[PDB]
């Protein structure tokens, strides 16, 4: 459970990061 | 229910401006004042009583009345939630930068890193602040957070939400805060209290006063919004009455503008576009008020346009 919270986690990062790109 | 506002801001550098209502959300490009340019519409999340964008990127985030304690966190492009988190209490404010999210509640703050949306600090039995008054400076270099540091004194509590510790607190009034606003360099901290005599602005983190502005001799105002123009020569204040002072930062206001409509809290800016200083002026009668003003003369500003905030034509 602890390996998927990490894969989740590590989503969450590049999703966030790519959202905030700015043109 | 797109007529029905719940919420208008602008964003960090007065280039978008958001608009909540019964029906979503809509942002409008700050582009021109001849017209007010729709660029977006969400209508997936009902009741948004707050939505805060990150500058010009897809980041954004939304609550709902539907479920005031929950902070969504979205790709507005893509359409898609990219995390959530829920509070102990009703959201007051949600106010970010590019490196930190701040979600304000009545008797805490919580400091949210933007890059993961973990929660690095939480200010906790904060001085009571049902008003969600608070303000975090939108430069990438200087990052602060300022916030009541008191419910009967005008102290401000100012925070490094980068090194997690507390500058020096403000003793700016006596009685209690009623604004607050950063520069866009995050380097200086304008104030109003609540007998709203005057309009200071300190040095941040020294606390220094820099500037005092005589709103005018002593009288029942309530204050509720201070804006900087970008290069910070010009700051705005509005209140519940019909004008908004604009004073000048050099050594009576600079600049006055008489709104159309008064009675109710209103949100301004100072924005230059299509070359020209503007004051923009988001009231509760639904319309959003475009003023020019002349940077060297200044004195009365003329209403180039106004516009209404649902995108009514």
């Amino acid at each position: 459970n602890e390996k998927d919270s990490r894969r989740r986690q590590a989503r969450l990062q590049k999703e966030l990061a790519e959202a905030a790109k700015e043109p | 229910g797109s007529g029905q506002l719940l919420f208008a801001n602008f964003n960090q550098d007065n280039t978008s401006l958001a608009v909540g209502s019964k029906s979503g959300y809509k942002f409008f490009s700050l582009s021109s004042v001849d017209k007010l340019e729709q660029i977006y519409e969400c209508t997936d999340t009902e009741d948004v009583c707050i939505v805060e964008r990150l500058f010009s990127s897809s980041l954004v985030a939304i609550v709902s009345l539907k479920a005031p304690r929950k902070l969504k966190v979205c790709h507005f492009k893509k359409g898609t939630e990219i995390c959530n988190y829920s509070y102990s209490n009703t959201i007051l404010a949600v106010k970010l930068n590019r490196q930190r999210l701040i979600v304000c509640l009545e008797e805490s703050l919580y400091i949210h890193n933007i890059r993961d949306m973990k929660v690095l600090h939480t200010i906790r039995e904060t001085p009571p602040n049902p008003a969600g008054l608070c303000a975090l400076s939108i430069n990438n270099d200087n990052c602060y957070l300022a916030y009541p540091g008191s419910a009967t004194i005008g102290e401000v509590q100012v925070f490094d939400t980068i090194n997690l510790r507390a500058a020096n607190m403000i003793p700016a009034h006596d009685s209690p805060l009623a604004a607050l606003a950063f520069d866009a360099s995050g380097t200086k901290l304008a104030t109003a209290s609540e007998k709203g005599t005057v309009i200071r602005v300190f040095s941040i983190p020294e606390g220094q006063k820099l500037f005092e502005f005589r709103r005018g001799v002593k009288r029942c105002v309530s204050i509720c919004s201070l804006a900087f123009s970008m290069d910070g020569m010009f700051l705005s204040a509005s209140s519940n009455t019909e004008t908004v002072h604009i004073f000048k930062l050099e050594t009576r206001a600079f600049a006055t503008v008489r709104l159309p409509f008064c009675g109710h809290k209103n949100i301004c800016s100072l924005a230059t576009i299509q070359k020209i200083p503007r004051l923009l002026v988001g009231a509760a009668d639904g319309y959003l008020y475009m003023y020019n003003l002349d940077p060297q003369e200044g004195g009365e500003c003329a209403l180039m346009k106004q516009h209404r905030l649902d995108g009514s034509l």
